[PDB]
């Protein structure tokens, strides 16, 4: 689980929301609300 | 924090650019007459540096 994923050269580590729709998600997880980071199950 | 480097008559001029995390610095110093405002004449700024850094610049400030 150390492995992960979330322009031309661009590099950001920000753990600011996926928001799945308009919700004040506000940076914190909930339905419609997840975190930006995903980990490979290798 | 992921790089580091070392290297009113003076008008001194610089232009400041960033392309694909490449960010360019070109400059010229001179002596003047008038101090004021940018004098009447001609000359051209010529390259000193390219940082490869990547960062994402939408503001800025000078160091007084
Ligand atoms: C500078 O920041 C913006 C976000 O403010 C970055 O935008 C992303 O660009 C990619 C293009 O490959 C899009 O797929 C993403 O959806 C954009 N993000 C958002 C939140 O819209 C931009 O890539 C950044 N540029 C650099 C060079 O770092």
């Amino acid at each position: 689980y150390n492995y992960r994923y979330r322009k031309p050269f661009e590099r950001d580590i920000s753990t600011e929301i996926y928001q799945a729709g308009s919700k004040p998600c506000n940076g914190v997880e909930g339905f419609n609300c997840y975190f930006p980071l995903q980990s490979y199950g290798f | 924090c992921t790089f580091e480097y070392v290297s009113f008559k003076n008008l001194r001029e610089f232009v400041f650019k960033n392309i694909d995390g490449y960010f360019k610095i070109y400059s010229k110093h001179t002596p003047i007459n008038l101090v004021r405002d940018l004098p009447q004449g001609f000359s051209a700024l010529e390259p000193l540096v390219d940082l490869p850094i990547g960062i994402n610049i939408t503001r800025f400030q000078t160091l007084l």
